[PDB]
């Protein structure tokens, strides 16, 4: 199927308590492969996934030079942000950003992103044409400015088409026993009374990956969006992602109700029912 | 594989 | 501004009651990334838990996981207690094995 890798990235500041912590993490669609934290006792970027540790000394060494690089860099940008927006040199504050290449079905490249926030909020982005910029604020249209005289979406660019997705490629190969399996999930549908007249159908999604499902309850074939309870998918801790959706119906109706499930892993989504 | 010298301009 | 954190306390497997498995407590959806994260045993602090490196959502917001080993029993209780600056107290959330 489709699949996706990204770089996740964290600068801190913490006035008082040192220099701004730095931490990177790499991921390929729901698998986390790297990390890398300024505040480790011997910062160096350390593999998270079984499949990237084939990768030679040069690979680690490349990638702890560009680390260790950024987490200068990043002090820098605190440090320029903080005067952009007048803030105070008491408070802490947060730079993010997310890039990536995002590939279809055949590999090929769909598309690259670029993007920053600071401290929380939308600051800049690269636009899909990977050409241009869209900056939140009168602020980061100082950081576009600066961007754009130094060429740097190009240099963007060339990675997002290059790099980025040639290495994507090599990583989905050598794992691709992991990568490349959609492990489908485990349903199954409980029920609970919560008074005399009214019960709670749960419908249960257990061991799946990709994280990506869709679970939904519906009642006389109606979607019954508003009155479902949904919680956020959520990691296992041994790849897999849990997930369920609960109503509450009225007591003799439960058969009425019909709980849907779509998963990459599933040929065809899936119809269940309490099952008394 | 991360990005290198396309990052080394500051915000 | 600030978001606080939403919280997940379950298991990695199904429970029995006499086997081993993993207690998950998942924090997500909070900024800033300050967080403090207690995996309770009858009011106890668990010693060692473990977490995953700090990440994020498309929408910015954090999360993370925590976990332990452990065995649950029909009687020993357990639960996830976290402290974030939205905050004005710790917010415990027991361990319910049907959620």
């Amino acid at each position: 199927g489709s699949h996706s890798m990204r770089y996740f990235y964290t600068a801190m500041s913490r006035p008082g308590r040192g220099e701004p912590r730095f931490i990177a993490v790499g991921y390929v669609d729901d698998t986390q492969f790297v990390r890398f934290d300024s505040d480790a006792a011997s910062p160096r970027t350390e593999p998270r996934a079984p499949w990237i540790e084939q990768e030679g000394p040069e690979y680690w060494d490349r990638n702890t030079q560009i680390f260790k690089t950024n987490t200068q860099t990043y002090r820098e940008s605190l440090r320029n942000l903080r005067g952009y927006y007048n803030q105070s040199e008491a408070g802490s504050h947060i730079i993010q950003r997310m890039y990536g290449c995002d590939l279809g079905p055949d590999g090929r490249l769909l598309r690259g992103h670029d993007q920053s926030a600071y401290d929380g909020k939308d600051y800049i982005a690269l636009n899909e044409d990977l050409s241009s910029w869209t900056a939140a604020d009168t602020a980061a249209q100082i950081t576009q400015r600066k961007w754009e005289a130094a060429r740097v979406a190009e240099q963007r660019r060339a990675y997002l088409e290059g790099l980025c997705v040639e290495w994507l490629r090599r990583y989905l190969e050598n794992g691709k026993e992991t990568l490349q399996r959609a492990d489908p999930p485990k349903t199954h549908v409980t029920h609970h009374p919560v008074s005399d007249h009214e019960a709670t159908l749960r419908c249960w999604a257990l061991g799946f990956y990709p994280a990506e499902i869709t679970l939904t309850w519906q009642r006389d074939g109606e979607d019954q969006t508003q009155d479902t309870e949904l919680v956020e998918t959520r990691p296992a801790g041994d790849r897999t992602f849990q997930k369920w959706a609960a109503v509450v119906v009225p007591s003799g109706e439960e058969q009425r109700y019909t709980c849907h499930v779509q998963h990459e892993g599933l040929p065809k989504p899936l119809t269940l029912r309490w099952e008394p | 594989h991360p990005v290198g010298q396309a990052d080394y301009f500051e915000y | 501004i600030q978001r606080t954190p939403k919280i997940q306390v379950y298991s990695r497997h199904p429970a029995e009651n006499g086997k081993s498995n993993f207690l998950n407590c998942y924090v997500s959806g909070f900024h800033p990334s300050d967080i403090e994260v207690d995996l309770l045993k009858n009011g106890e602090r668990i010693e060692k838990v473990e977490h995953s490196d700090l990440s994020f959502s498309k929408d910015w917001s954090f999360y993370l996981l925590y976990y332990t080993e452990f065995t649950p029993t029909e009687k020993d209780e357990y639960a996830c207690r976290v402290n974030h600056v939205t905050l004005s107290q710790p917010k415990i959330v027991k361990w319910d094995r049907d959620m």
